[PDB]
């Protein structure tokens, strides 16, 4: 059964005219002295409370005047206009009271809308606040999303003031969870200690429970006499209690200490011919190849960046339009390090193909990437805000470059092309001319190690290496990588284990590709054989694959089943 | 907060519920008291109001309608039954709507039945399915339907009201009403019409 939409919108707009022109008002909402002349039945179309207020037979049913309390005038007015005309102007501030009043009036649709907005809005500075809000109001889906995101960014920050004012059950659920992301198990210990010492003896009864969730490796060492110092005087029911209490609860390592420096690969050669490409990863320590989730909607021709906070982002790319068929989309995604899935984020303003994603000062910079515009400013460089979840344009690059790479050194953006280089100064939003290379090479990658830029390879590629020093502002040659002759090595500049290594795949004539990595000696200017990748674990990846530095959990990921 | 505050809140809520059960529902201010009951299910106990509602409803039913039905089992039995039923049903309507919009998060998290369903279930358990009311109602309905089938006319709208009441009491479909009404009436009809056929095969012919 379909519905006519023309008279539908005519209905809705004439209803709007009646809301603005006060005519059919038998019931009025009296809120803090503010008159709200409205209907009982549009309030029906919105809310599921007034059915108790009107269709009941109570004193309020007959009362043509109702004194609605514990509500806000602005929230009530916006809910009323949401019922009457259909414009839910949701900002970034009044969503809290909007959800409060939606739960008050039990309005399902606006509840879902604001829940979706809060799911989109979850970030660092409001993670604990939103988790407390979802604990106050039962919002289980938002509660779980909070719990996860809060766990991550709280283990990251653990310094927000809203953490001190939290319920005991929420803290027990957070600390006892196996999803915490911490390099050590001592930071959660001191976080719990400072939470307990934040208040008076009201935390004493919760101390017998918070320690029951932490491992016993810290329940006999230091931070036991510190509580004794803070113990209430002459209390002999706690010191002796804790003396003989830490026998049970099965000491076990957490999951956050399972991050290893791994080489994340994208757009690898798909094992099954049914799919175009796939994503894999190499383990320099485990010597295995763990599989990764496919790019969102098989997003090909994308770029990767990993922030110092160890977060993976994807920008740009093209999707095959619904034989050659591909359309470029400016969608943006974020990778979940535990759930093994790509969470969508705020898309860009312009579509990109192979964009150079660089992180600096918490901002994600996408330089170039074959924009759709092609106007006089054919660079379309734009940064991303990780706290406001929005994109802001930056100073354009003076010269248009193609197939370029960019790195970050000394809090500055260093984008490199065939022969030119320009440094971006984020504090003043300007570009300054840099040193000029003496060799014309392209289709290469660079890795930022310390205060130097290492442009490895260029044109297949070659073994040419030009080292640039930021403090010296000069390009100098060091050596050439010793590789087998009559081959086409695929060089990949990368930084791992506080050293400059290379991921070079070489292919001989009438032979399969061979994987081997080398360690470049910074002081000796020589590439040393660090490890040889056996072909029994790693298969062919292709040519348009990218590599990046990052840490991943082997427990959450699964080993890729594939024959050697 | 402190135990004294919640104790006073519960005491006044119980007083209001008792006043409502004494035929003083429409004329009773309830907004603030219901906000207080919400604070109750919000503070620690997440089913305090729901439990208190069930206890108050079952106590009121046992005190009022259980005694009334047993006191008038022979004088306008079914009539007084229906009257008490309609009173209980409007009590539902009012109390229903309020605690039913509360059974919104109670079916999202608690996944329990709504207060309308709770009231129907408790009424079924305490009145219709009583150890003495059920058999008495069955016997009287069988007697009146047999007397109607004998040839003389009796009241017929009351039987429709009773069957509709039982159908609403089913609350899920035709599970309780079908069994409870049909099965004894099925047996009675089978026996009566078997006797009728036995009489007819001897008192008449195939013409």
């Amino acid at each position: 059964r379909q519905i006519n939409t023309e008279y539908a919108v005519s209905l809705l707009e004439q209803l709007k005219l009646f809301y603005e022109q006060q005519l059919f008002t038998d019931i009025v909402l009296i809120v803090e002295g503010t008159e709200f002349p409205c209907h009982k039945m549009v309030l029906a179309t919105c809310s599921s409370y007034f059915r108790a207020m009107f269709m009941s037979g109570l004193s309020e049913s007959k009362q043509t005047h109702v004194h609605l309390r514990n509500v806000d005038a602005a929230t009530l007015q916006i809910i009323i206009t949401y019922a009457y005309t259909g414009n839910l102007a949701m900002n970034d501030s009044t969503v809290e009271q909007l959800y409060e009043t939606a739960c008050f009036l039990q309005v399902e649709d606006v509840l879902q809308r604001c829940r979706e907005y809060l799911i989109k809005k979850i970030n660092a500075e409001n993670c604990v606040r939103l988790l407390s809000f979802a604990d106050l109001f039962s919002c289980e889906e938002l509660k779980q999303s909070a719990k996860r995101m809060v766990e991550h960014k709280f283990t990251a920050v653990y310094h927000q003031d809203a953490f001190m004012q939290l319920s005991h059950d929420l803290l027990i659920d957070i600390l006892s969870s196996d999803n915490l992301n911490v390099e050590k198990e001592e930071t959660v210990r001191e976080a719990a200690m400072l939470w307990l010492e934040y208040n008076t003896e009201s935390r004493s009864q919760y101390l017998s429970s918070v320690l029951s969730q932490i491992r016993i490796d810290a329940l006999s060492e230091v931070t036991q006499r510190a509580w004794f110092q803070g113990l209430p005087p002459n209390d002999k029911s706690v010191v002796v209690q804790g003396l003989y209490k830490d026998m049970p609860k099965f000491f076990k390592p957490r999951l956050g200490m399972t991050k290893e420096e791994m080489m994340i690969f994208i757009e690898a050669s798909s094992e099954n011919p049914c799919s175009l490409y796939s994503s894999v990863c190499y383990s320099p320590q485990a010597e295995k190849v763990y599989k990764l989730c496919s790019p969102p909607a098989d997003l090909h021709k994308v770029g990767t960046v990993v922030t110092p906070d160890n977060d993976i982002y994807i920008a740009g790319g093209q999707v095959p339009l619904k034989q050659t068929a591909f359309r470029t989309v400016n969608c943006f995604y974020w990778f979940d390090a535990q759930q093994n899935t790509w969470f969508p984020k705020t898309p860009m303003l312009f579509v990109r193909i192979k964009p150079s994603l660089v992180c600096c000062e918490g901002y994600i910079y996408a330089i170039g990437g074959d924009s759709v515009g092609g106007e006089l400013n054919r660079r379309t460089v734009e940064r991303y805000d990780t706290e406001k979840d929005e994109w802001t344009m930056v100073s354009p690059l003076p010269c248009a470059w193609q197939w370029s790479a960019a790195v970050v050194v000394h809090d500055c953006i260093y984008v490199m092309t065939l022969n030119l280089m320009y440094c971006y100064f984020p504090r003043s939003d300007s570009w300054v001319e840099m040193a000029m290379r003496q060799t014309s090479r392209s289709f290469a990658s660079a890795a930022a190690f310390g205060d130097k830029i290492f442009y490895i390879g260029g044109l297949g590629s070659s073994v040419t290496v030009e080292i640039y020093d930021v403090n010296k502002n000069e390009w100098k040659m060091a050596a050439n990588i010793p590789a087998k002759r009559y081959s086409d090595p695929c060089v990949r500049a990368v930084v791992i284990s506080n050293s400059l290594c290379v991921f070079m795949r070489e292919t001989h004539l009438n032979e399969r590709a061979k994987y081997v990595t080398y360690q470049y000696d910074l002081e000796l200017d020589r590439w040393s054989l660090r490890q040889h990748i056996s072909e029994r674990v790693l298969w062919d990846l292709g040519r348009d694959f990218r590599c990046t530095v990052g840490k991943l959990y082997p427990s959450c990921l699964e080993e890729s089943p594939w024959k050697p | 907060m402190d135990e004294k505050y919640v104790n006073s809140i519960w005491d006044l809520l119980k007083n209001a519920i008792q006043e409502i059960q004494r035929k003083n529902n429409s004329g009773l201010s309830f907004e603030e008291l219901y906000r207080n009951a919400y604070t109750m299910v919000l503070h620690k106990h997440g089913e305090k109001l729901y439990t208190g509602l069930r206890e108050v409803v079952t106590e009121h039913l046992i005190n009022k309608v259980r005694e009334d039905v047993l006191n008038s089992l022979n004088n306008n039995f079914l009539q007084t039954l229906n009257q008490a039923w309609n009173d209980h049903q409007t009590a539902m309507v009012m109390i229903r709507d309020i605690l039913m919009y509360m059974d919104r998060v109670y079916v999202q998290q608690n996944n329990v039945e709504n207060v309308y369903n709770l009231g129907l279930i408790i009424f079924r358990d305490q009145v219709v399915r009583y150890g003495c009311i059920r058999d008495h109602l069955r016997q009287t309905l069988l007697d009146m339907i047999a007397r109607e089938r004998k040839g003389e006319v009796v009241d017929r709208g009351a039987i429709r009201n009773a069957c509709q009441m039982l159908m609403i009491l089913g609350l899920e479909g035709r599970s309780v009403y079908e069994e409870d009404f049909e099965a004894p009436f099925l047996e009675m009809s089978a026996e009566f019409f078997q006797m009728e056929s036995q009489k007819f095969l001897a008192e008449n012919s195939a013409s």
